[PDB]
DNA sequence: CTAGTTGATCTCATATCAGGAGAAGGAGCAGAGCGAATAC
């Protein structure tokens, strides 16, 4: 490494080089926190997390009892020990608290005044974080699995929502459309993803063994459904051209949103060509996961290479993405880990599981 | 008296089952979808009507 | 919100780029040399070169090419920016009137994307029908021409291979090919695509991939009589036309990694190629009746560390150097009996990577001056710098210097120096630590392919001879210095931080300093502390002695038994890189959280984190300018000032001015090269550009702002860049404007316009009050 | 020649013929067009909205955008009252367009179904009645239609008749319906008709129903409690929004 | 050939406890029987 800072100061080496092989290094030196904790407020699973997009500071966190809670991650103490204390929560006793479980809470992007948040009580929830009062609601004839707001839409703000019904809802939040709707799916949708390359490409996986990216301003359906065997097995599109041999519960595009990673049922996941959705054959081996619901997993951003940490029963498995090579596993849960969140300023993990914890991963050293 | 519940956590009909362990004197409730878990402790006398009870109650406990 | 001025005192020397061609004239031969953010124009004439134009681009310069579409009478530069400004230039001359008129502009940054490794990469079509640009992983931008656009309107390619090394254009084929060498898990494959502009897709290849050298770096296109292209890898070169398949694996090119080259023909039937040792060798192509018959790659000789390198003519070569001075070289027919054909005609000097530098007031005089340790490995050099212009002086050492202080009871300088030994160990040249008056080597009861061996080299400061080379341990990386004296001992001390480094790890795990004592031309071992870690920055804090051992910044007390004990340690730090001092506070710069504004309260005997940043920027550098300012220098090529706020929010450091340089900030100092502004801090770079960062009050600051508008309302830039955007604060994952810094290089340009303009400017004082305050702001430089 | 954004160079000699709105409507159909969106020319009768389709189709053949090189084979779907009309237009603006009828009357001679394939392999602009759409809706709907034109497209207003069946079978991306008034009796039409040019854009039937035409209606009573109306209004604003860029009436 | 009249037919649109008996399935237990698997 003092390779690394010689050759950044005599200019062998772009700076990029040192910065980008130092986060892999250090997302290879994950570990259990040594000095860190989070505060325990959940009374059941944490679903889902998420760090806001700027400035990596504040989490949210939706358990299965309903309340949201909103943590801060900075060490604004002076020990190197530190816990990330909880900033606010919709509690138990706030009055538009989530009847059922929160399945997925997002930040809004390209500000922190806002976060949405929906449950299996058939509501997506807006929520102004400052008065930290339900801005909006949208309400749904059928659970919501997942939802997801454009990372990139500076131009549209549609939250693409994907319940039981096997319609793809997209929620203006701009003046308030729920009548959208994208038809070609047969069950649950059980995951939804917005490609972060393309502004109106949103990726949607569902339990009929399908993945489709759709162009949202089109009339036309679905662009592209991913095949495993890219035409091997060709046949009249009614039933074929599945994306996995069991339900498609887990979307993530990549950092540069030029591949698609999708976990299902059958114990594999998937790199896909996001532009014609053509399977790479990239292997991960067994990826063990029987969730019935959405499934939340993430990637590395800043590295020299590309990493993907799935949850792997109570474990988080950390995949390099581009050759499947299996780095480790990150095991400090003690029941099927949810979601894990990545921090990309820091190289940092949060994973929360069914056993009411939220564990951070820090790199060592 | 039906066996299958209704999650109190997510919602989804039926999603629940119930498992009678007699010889420990446990039943313990679980959800399909959200894999919300509950165990209470349970009699002879005691029905899938009455862990699913247990487990309402404990919930409406646990938030107050 | 504070207020800064930004100048540049001397403008970057480096050269990362150099093409020639018919720029200024049909007839001329033109010298094109990008310095980091100036283009210097000069003409081939018979002797040396001329300069005839020197434009400063708002832009780091990352691609600079020449290229002359059908129809056009001379030839059209292309040059992209590092920040993704694409600019076409043409050169008209009207009489005296010398104009870079921008044929067209945009910018070609995509939103989202991972910056490929090998760097940003540009090509164009030899027949000019489109530009391709490799700037991220997956993607190839073409940017067509046949289509004259004025905002050069670009599309992706998607490329199906991730890890491109290098991309060039072929030659003699009826659409666009392009041959590419990319690594997967499998090896090294060059491959080849014609990009379809009408369909905008890549088609297959003339040829198809074939599996190259592991190390296969670098692809070279052949013109029209040979065609298809050579790699050159670390051990072999390859010629590919599709089923002629050429190899050559010279001994002679094992030795060093080929880098640079250039064709020396206009058919391609000789080439130069340049190692990172210096080394210049010409590959030479034997046809036969046209095909290629045989490859030969004969040494020339040894040049400066060439970044790029460019044949003018008869026999002159211009070898552009970053690590070095840039050379003008001969080749002559016949060897200089040395085994050596190449012979320096000229020498452009530059000031190389700046890793460190003292300010110091040799000669007693009222005036500053500045030693800086320049130059890498066979170019590493002492530099002294003032102000007489600037007048450079020049102490070649042979081996690379690190850092560098001054000893003023002991007149010399202590500087760490670094250099390769192959083999034990044996040297490749005789470098300065070599040749010192005295020597001697470390014996430390301590601890118990090519290597670096370290020196402390004591160097006198009138003759700069080197007084005395200390060896260090084996393996043992000598990384801080400090010329101090500790306790209430009277001895000066050259205090020496150090880290032994093993193949076997990652982060050195043993380290120790060490406490010289220059006297009667010996340096004695005055002491010792082995540490646990890498000493990677040093300073003396009120008699004490600060260092950073690899996470924990500790404090050390010298004691009347003359050694090092421990008083005090922080551990709240990933890597504690740089360390200053201001009174009973320490400004702590971090590899990734960026500062650390911590206080020693003596009263108790430990450190209070008094306040820090954290926002995620990659330190470069840290400096203090006033009691409350913190500057620092992050790896993106940013400054930006933090300021302690005004409970726990009052922990957060507040970033109150931000400022995109454009250039790698190695280290600041207090000091001025001259004999109304508050503070100077110099800072060195890379790219050999030395600036200087003084404080303004604040209605003046208000003043010179309005000036700066108003020039880039006036001013108009070669890429027609917007300064404000050039200046903008900029990281991979964040854009900011520039706050609370004036660039003094725009204020400065206001006095290279005419009245006109300058009423312009000043249209709501009068324009003499300006000048007056713009010269003035040029006497502190 | 007036030149897009993206670059549609609709001829000079045309584009100066037409009036502000109609230069206006011929841009908002080229915006859809590069969404792969269909609209409802809203205009009411007497602006021209022939004119503007006429315009349009030609700039788009003339750019030679492209799948197609340029313009491919499309169908409109008029009344016959007008059919003929139709043709005299094209051949009065644009010439080179081998427009063809489908009709009893027609010019064809011989099997219908040979002039479906003749005008489909030319990539000709076929004019036809409901009723035929209707009628061969299995037949006419094989050629890969790059343009469907449904003129007086309120004959779709009914969600239950054969006829919007029939021409909700089509595969294009491009649908455009002239109607003098997309909405007539009530809510039921404007959801046909955007289920006709977008399937997607609106809900399903029963969920635009329950969210926006009982609501309405609810609050278009002036014996509605207070929150009904407000109600009313909000769900009205958010169907105009959502309506906006897809109906262009003036 | 060739247009105009005559009937049939379809679409579409206008509001407001005091049975019993037997056969088919599934359930849980019980054991038999054979493959592997320690182990003397
Ligand atoms: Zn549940």
């Amino acid at each position: 490494m003092l390779g690394f800072l010689s050759a950044r100061q005599t200019g062998l080496e772009d700076p990029l080089r040192l910065r980008r092989a130092e986060s892999t290094r250090r997302v290879l030196g994950l570990e259990l926190n040594k000095d860190r904790d989070v505060e325990r407020i959940h009374g059941g699973g944490i679903n889902t997390l998420d760090i806001e997009p700027v400035e990596g500071r504040y989490m949210l966190s939706g358990g299965s009892d309903g309340v949201i809670v909103l943590y801060d991650l900075e060490n604004s103490s002076r020990q190197s020990y530190y816990t990330c204390k909880a900033v606010c929560s919709i509690g138990r006793d706030h009055p538009d608290v989530h009847r059922y479980s929160v399945e997925t809470v997002q930040w809004y992007p390209h500000d922190t005044g806002m976060f949405t948040s929906s449950s299996f009580d058939k509501t997506l929830k807006v929520w102004d974080t400052n008065t930290l009062q339900t801005a909006d609601v949208f309400n749904f004839e059928e659970t919501v699995y997942s939802h997801h707001m454009s990372p990139v839409s500076t131009k549209h703000c549609l939250v693409a929502v994907g319940t039981r019904g096997p319609k793809v809802q997209l929620c203006d939040l701009k003046s308030g459309s729920c009548s959208h709707i994208l038809q070609g799916h047969r069950q649950e949708i059980l995951a939804v993803s917005w490609s972060p390359r393309y502004d109106y490409i949103l990726a949607t996986a569902s339990a009929d063994s399908r993945v489709k990216l759709w162009d949202v301003r089109r009339a036309s359906g679905c662009l592209i459904t991913l095949d495993q065997h890219n035409g091997k097995k060709s046949q009249a599109v009614e039933s074929a051209n599945t994306a996995h041999n069991g339900k498609v519960n887990g979307l993530c595009f990549t950092s540069d949103g030029l591949h698609l990673l999708t976990v299902g049922t059958d114990n594999r996941m998937r790199l896909w060509n996001s532009s014609n959705g053509e399977n790479t054959l990239v292997n991960y081996g067994k990826v063990c996961n029987n969730s019935k619901k959405g499934l939340k997993f993430t990637v590395s951003c800043g590295c020299s290479s590309e990493f993907v940490f799935v949850p792997y029963g109570s474990t988080i498995a950390v995949y390099t993405v581009y050759s499947g090579e299996q780095i480790t596993m990150l095991k400090g849960h003690y029941k099927t880990v949810d979601c894990c969140v990545f921090q990309s300023n820091f190289q940092e993990l949060y994973s929360g599981s069914r056993d009411c914890n939220i564990l951070a991963w820090v790199p060592s050293l | 008296l039906e066996t299958q519940f209704t999650c109190p956590f997510c919602n989804h009909e039926k999603s629940c089952d119930v498992k009678m362990d007699r010889a420990r004197n446990t039943g313990v409730i679980s959800c399909t979808v959200c894999l919300e878990e509950f165990q209470t402790p349970i009699t002879y006398l005691s029905e899938p009507v009455d862990v699913y009870s247990d487990w309402i109650d404990a919930c409406e406990a646990a938030n107050q | 919100m504070s207020y800064n001025y930004v100048v540049t005192a001397q403008k970057p020397t480096a050269v990362n780029g150099c093409v020639t061609g018919h720029f200024t004239s049909a007839e001329d031969l033109n010298l094109l040399i990008a310095k980091n953010t100036r283009l210097e124009i000069y003409v081939v004439t018979a002797e040396g070169l001329r300069p005839v134009k020197e434009v400063g681009m708002y832009g780091k310069i990352a691609v600079m090419e020449l290229f002359r579409p059908k129809g056009e009478s001379k030839d059209l530069l292309f040059i992209l920016t590092a920040k993704y400004n694409a600019c076409i230039l043409e050169y008209k001359q009207s009489g005296e009137s010398i104009d870079i008129i921008t044929r067209a502009h945009g910018n070609v940054q995509d939103r989202i994307g991972r910056p490929s490794e090998t760097g940003i990469i540009g090509i164009i079509d030899p027949e000019c029908r489109m530009i391709g640009l490799r700037l991220y992983d997956g993607l190839f931008k073409v940017i067509p021409l046949d289509r004259d656009n004025k905002e050069l309107k670009a599309f992706n390619i998607r490329l199906e291979e991730l890890h491109v090394i290098d991309v060039k254009f072929l030659y003699g084929c009826q659409a666009p090919t392009i041959c590419f060498v990319y690594q997967d898990p499998q090896g090294r494959h060059v491959k080849t695509y014609e990009v379809s502009l009408r369909e905008k897709e890549f088609n297959k290849g003339p040829w198809k991939q074939e599996n190259v050298e592991a190390e296969a770096s670098m692809v070279i296109a052949v013109p029209e009589p040979f065609g298809g292209a050579i790699i050159i890898g670390q051990e072999s070169i390859t010629y590919h036309n599709g089923d002629k398949y050429l190899a050559i694996a010279p001994p002679i090119i094992k030795q060093s990694t080929i880098v640079c080259h250039n064709r020396v023909d206009p058919n391609g039937s000789r080439y130069l190629l340049g190692d990172m040792e210096g080394r210049l060798f010409m590959l030479l192509l034997e046809k036969e009746e046209v095909t290629l018959k045989d490859l030969r790659v004969e040494l020339l000789g040894e040049t400066s560390i060439a970044e790029c390198l460019t044949y003018l003519d008869n026999g002159v070569v211009f070898v552009g150097s970053r690590l070095g001075d840039s050379q003008l070289v001969k080749l002559n027919v016949d060897s200089n009996e040395q085994g050596s054909y190449v012979v320096a005609m000229e020498t452009f000097t530059n000031l190389g990577p700046i890793v460190d530098m003292c300010v110091v007031d040799l000669e007693r005089q009222g005036q500053g001056q500045l030693v800086t340790c320049s130059g890498a490995f066979k170019e590493g050099s002492l530099r002294i710098i003032r102000n007489g212009k600037l007048h450079i002086r020049t102490v070649p050492l042979y081996e690379s210097p690190r850092k560098i202080c001054y000893q003023e009871v002991s007149q010399c300088f202590g500087v760490l120096s670094s250099r390769i030994e192959v083999q034990g160990t044996t040297a490749l040249r005789p470098s300065a630590s070599t040749q010192a008056l005295s020597s001697s080597v470390s014996s430390s009861k301590l601890f118990s392919e090519e290597v670096e061996v370290h020196n402390l080299l004591i160097i006198d400061q009138h003759t700069f001879e080197v007084l005395h080379a200390h060896q260090f341990l084996q393996n043992e990386y000598a990384l801080s210095l400090v010329s101090c004296k500790l306790g209430k001992d009277p001895n000066t001390y050259f205090i020496v931080g150090t880290a032994m480094v093993y193949p076997e790890e990652a982060e050195p795990k043993q380290g120790r300093i060490v406490v010289f004592q220059y006297s009667d031309g010996k340096l004695q071992t005055v002491a010792e502390k082995e540490v646990k870690g890498a000493v990677y920055s040093m300073v003396e804090f009120n008699g004490k002695l600060l260092a950073s051992i690899n996470s924990t910044v500790r404090l050390y007390e010298w004691t009347t038994e003359k050694e090092l004990r421990t008083e005090c340690n922080h551990y709240n730090n990933i890597m504690a890189l740089y360390l200053k001092t201001k009174g009973d506070f320490i400004l702590v710069g971090d590899l990734m959280r960026s500062v650390l504004l911590l206080a020693y309260k003596p009263m108790e005997g430990n450190f209070e984190e008094i306040a820090r940043d954290f926002n995620p920027n990659w330190m470069s550098a840290v400096e203090i300018l006033d009691d409350d300012n913190f500057l620092g220098a992050e790896n993106a090529f940013n400054l930006f000032v933090c300021q302690k706020d005004s409970d726990e929010e009052r922990q957060h450091l507040q970033e109150v001015g931000l400022f995109h340089l454009g250039e790698f900030v190695n280290v600041f100092c207090h000091g001025s090269l001259v004999m109304p502004t508050q503070g100077s801090v110099l800072f060195g770079t890379v790219n050999g550009m030395i600036g200087l960062v003084t404080s303004l009050s604040e209605s003046w600051y208000n003043l010179l702002l309005d000036m700066q508008n108003r020039l880039n309302k006036v001013i108009k830039s070669v890429g027609k860049i917007e300064h404000s955007f050039w200046r903008s604060f900029h990281t991979e994952r964040k854009t900011e404007p520039a706050t609370g810094f004036i660039d003094g290089d725009l204020i400065e340009s206001f006095l290279d316009i005419s009245r006109p303009k300058m009423q312009e400017v000043v249209a709501n004082a009068t324009a003499d009050d300006l000048i007056k305050v713009v010269e003035e702001l040029t006497r502190i430089h | 020649d007036a030149e897009f954004d993206e670059g549609f160079k609709v001829p000079g000699f045309l584009f100066k013929k037409l009036f502000k709105y109609q230069q206006t409507g011929v841009r908002w159909l080229w915006e859809l067009h590069c969404q792969q969106a269909g609209g409802i020319l809203g205009d009411e009768m007497g602006l021209g909205k022939t004119i503007q389709i006429i315009a349009f189709l030609a700039g788009l053949s003339y750019s030679k955008i492209r799948r197609f090189e340029g313009l491919g084979p499309t169908v409109i779907v008029c009344p016959t009252t007008v059919m003929h009309q139709w043709v005299k237009e094209f051949h009065t603006w644009w010439p080179p367009f081998r427009v063809a009828i489908l009709h009893e009357t027609g010019s064809y001679t011989h099997k219908k179904e040979k002039l479906i394939r003749d005008v489909a392999h030319c990539h000709g602009i076929l004019i036809t009645s409901y009723s035929y759409i209707r009628l061969m809706q299995d037949d006419i709907s094989r050629y890969d239609w790059h343009y469907v034109i449904l003129d007086e497209g309120h004959k779709i207003r009914n969600p239950n008749a054969a006829v919007t069946l029939a021409c909700k079978q089509f595969r294009t991306p491009h649908r455009i319906i002239l109607s003098g008034s997309p909405m007539q009796n009530n809510l039921r039409e404007l959801w046909s008709l955007f289920d006709f040019i977008f399937p997607g854009k609106l809900g399903t039937l029963p969920v635009f129903m329950e969210q926006f035409s009982v609501p309405i209606t609810m609050g278009g009573y002036s014996n509605a409690s207070p929150v009904q109306v407000k109600t009313a209004y909000k769900c009205a604003c958010v169907l105009r929004d959502t309506i906006n860029p897809y109906l262009l009436r003036r």
